[PDB]
DNA sequence: GGGAGTAATCCCCTTGGCGGTTAAAACGCGGGGGACAGCGCGTACGTGCGTTTAAGCGGTGCTAGAGCTGTCTACGACCAATTGAGCGGCCTCGGCACCGGGATTCTCCAGGG
DNA sequence: CCCTGGAGAATCCCGGTGCCGAGGCCGCTCAATTGGTCGTAGACAGCTCTAGCACCGCTTAAACGCACGTACGCGCTGTCCCCCGCGTTTTAACCGCCAAGGGGATTACTCCC
């Protein structure tokens, strides 16, 4: 039972590390690009799609 | 492409996978499965088609048919494990009736 | 119905059972033995359905049959 | 319809209070309770059938007969605690 | 369906998804996860009860 | 035959089909009885000869 | 009630009434109405601890019956004292042979 | 620690009267181990029956009950 | 003046094919893992050995747990009775359900060296 | 050939949205132990009992090793059968459609108070 407890603790620590790294990745990717709402290149993309 | 499609079809391409690795991945995915697998409605169909011989108007309940499905589904799996162990005990990684009969005659059929 | 547990169903049951390769002449005998087991359990179930000649079969009947059959089951 | 649902919840809070439950687990635990109880009682009665008999000692010796010693010692200790508390 | 939905979550890769009347019934789990600004129910006589 | 929700369905089938679907005229052929009178009479004549 | 007098969580008055209705023998000592209840609470408590750690292993706050199966199948003693019961929502513990996998 | 004192030629003779054209020492050791395990697994219930028999001398009723329980 | 079967209404509730589908079961095969046949080998038991040896065989003198008896007292059946553990609608909110997002390594193909 | 890039992608865990679930709150509600007696039966002495412990000690028959010597599971090999995955095809339940009964009652009628 203590082996299971320490296995769960190390699983929690690995999960927390993955949480931190993936959250950092997501936060970095969120602020890197905000361009879908510009109303200027929309004419270009509309012409390309047409 | 059969007909009008998103431009040019045939994106499936020849991508055949050799057995073994596919077999390993499918058994690994199947082992974690814990719910019912076979279709229940044909099961109740057959069990009612094999109940009127004793007598008709017996009637049934969902709890009943569920319990029989659980009993039959959770019993033959151990038989499968025993047959597989008897099979790989010999130099036969495939299954043949020899080791299944072996399992029958070591698990006390009578 | 003989073809209740169809070929793909038996195949995936065997794959769940951890077998490398499954030959094409193995499902018939397995089907025969499971049909025999099903006949035995339904016979017992209909026997104790007439323990009080109840006009319906419930989980109690089948769990009775299975618990005296030697292959005990749980989850209830 | 006296079930063990309240007792099961109490033992849940005692062991792992933070842990929840399913909607069919309680049936499994109740079956464990009553079926273990009836089988142990039947073994105790069949053991006492031979000896002339017309309590705590019988239950304890039935537990020690078949149920493993690793659990039997704890069973005996807790039974002694329970009988002392009852006599208290 | 999975291949189509692969390029559907993150970017604004589309504005209108062509879906039938019966497709939404089995795919409701993926449909409800996405907020839709507008929907149209053409041939409203299809659903009456 | 109490039920009648489809009792007019066979009437509709009758009207639209014009019994070319309920029962069509087949290619008539005679009976094909096969027992034969001499089925159990060759043994006796063979023994006699 | 009976629980406060005995100082035990699981009720024993109902259990003792069931035992009396059982009438397993002519001589039924009534001085220990909670002995079987005590042993069942101990067994169920250790089972609950095993199930709880198993459920916490896979970030599952609620005990899936598969976790219960894993808890009751991961111990030699538990499988030894009963191993003939097939629990709902099955699935044997993962295993592999030295010949199937490199 | 007499449990290791069981004479191997006893198993040799038992195998010879039982047959088999190749009976290595591994077979003898494993059959000895399983026999000892079975003897322990029956004597445990035998001695528990004696303890729950108000008696301290081994008698045939104890082994009869033990084998009935074990089948 | 006022209430209950009868007539009538409610509101789906039945009824059975009946179109329109999207999930499964049953096809065919190039190759390809998988099973099976041959030959030697080597080692390790089957035995027929000469030689000790350890349970058998026969009887003994009791003796230490067992078989066993009154019996008499600790203790198993005993029914009032009441408030308490608890058993039942109910009703909310996040653990679970399911699917996309992207890095690590699993894994196989096209080269570099 | 080992090693490097190069891509499908399992898995991780996180989201992201929808829901149903343990238990508390209100209601009450069935029996456990007090309170005592009736009897009873299981251990406290008493007598005993009965073959088990261990002993005596030859005596065949297990212990017990060894050389001839060859039998076949397994090492390899060749020889070679049909499991398994990609692409197709044929059942299969399910959502509705349609419309004539379903059925307790109370609220007009008329017979009871």
């Amino acid at each position: 039972m203590e082996n299971t407890m320490k296995v769960y603790e190390k699983l929690s620590k690995a999960e927390k590390k993955r949480k931190i790294i993936q959250e950092r990745i997501r936060k970095h990717k969120e602020q890197e690009s905000q361009h879908m709402l510009t109303q200027e290149e929309r004419l270009r993309i509309a012409k390309e799609t047409e | 492409a059969r007909k009008s499609a998103p431009s040019t079809g045939g994106v499936k391409k020849p991508h055949r996978y050799k057995p073994g690795t596919v077999a390993l991945r499918e058994i690994r995915r199947f082992q974690k499965s814990t719910e019912l697998l076979i279709r229940k409605l044909p099961f109740q169909r057959l069990v009612r088609e094999i109940a009127q011989d004793f007598k008709t108007d017996l009637r049934f309940q969902s709890s009943a048919i569920g319990a029989l499905q659980e009993s039959v589904e959770a019993y033959l799996v151990s038989l499968f494990e025993d047959t597989n162990l008897a099979a790989i005990h010999a130099k036969r990684v495939t299954i043949m009736p020899k080791e299944i009969q072996l399992a029958r005659r070591l698990r006390g059929e009578r | 119905n003989i073809q209740g547990i169809t070929k793909p169903a038996i195949r995936r049951l065997a794959r769940r059972g951890g077998v490398k390769r499954i030959s094409g002449l193995i499902y018939e005998e397995v089907r025969a033995v499971l049909k025999s087991f099903l006949e035995s359990v339904i016979r017992d179930s209909v026997t104790y359905t007439e323990h009080a000649k109840r006009k319906t079969v419930t989980s109690l009947d089948v769990v009775y049959a299975l618990k005296r059959q030697g292959r005990t089951l749980y989850g209830f | 319809k006296e079930t063990y649902s309240s007792y099961i919840y109490k033992v849940l809070k005692q062991t792992h209070p933070d842990t929840g439950i399913s909607q069919k687990s309680m049936s499994i635990l109740n079956s464990f309770v009553n079926d273990i109880f009836e089988r142990i009682a039947t073994e105790a009665s069949k053991l006492a059938a031979y000896n002339k008999k017309s309590s705590a000692r019988e239950i304890q010796t039935a537990v020690r007969l078949i149920l493993p010693g690793e659990l039997a010692k704890h069973a005996v200790s807790e039974g002694t605690r329970a009988v002392t508390k009852y006599s208290s | 369906r999975k291949e189509k939905r692969k390029g559907w979550n993150k970017p604004d890769a589309f504005h209108v998804c062509i879906v039938s009347y019966q497709l939404v019934v089995q795919d409701q789990h993926s449909f409800k996860r996405k907020r839709w600004q507008y929907m149209v129910l053409d041939e409203a006589h299809n659903i009456k009860n | 035959n109490f039920m009648s929700i489809v009792n007019c369905l066979m009437q509709l089938r009758k009207v639209c089909n014009h019994p070319n679907l309920f029962e069509v005229r087949p290619i008539l052929t005679s009976f094909v009885l096969e027992h034969c009178v001499a089925s159990d009479y060759k043994d006796v004549e063979r023994t006699l000869l | 009630s009976r629980s406060a007098k005995a100082g035990l969580t699981f009720p024993v008055g109902r259990v003792h009434r069931l035992l009396r209705r059982g009438n397993y023998a002519q001589r039924i000592g009534s001085g220990a109405p909670v002995y079987l209840t005590a042993v069942l609470e101990y067994l169920a408590a250790e089972i609950l601890e095993l199930a709880g750690n198993a459920a916490r292993d896979n970030k599952k706050t609620r005990i899936i019956p598969r976790h219960l199966q894993l808890a009751i199948r991961n111990d030699d003693e538990l499988n030894k004292l009963l191993g003939n019961v097939t629990i709902a929502q099955g699935g044997v513990l993962p295993n592999i042979h030295q010949n199937l996998l490199p």
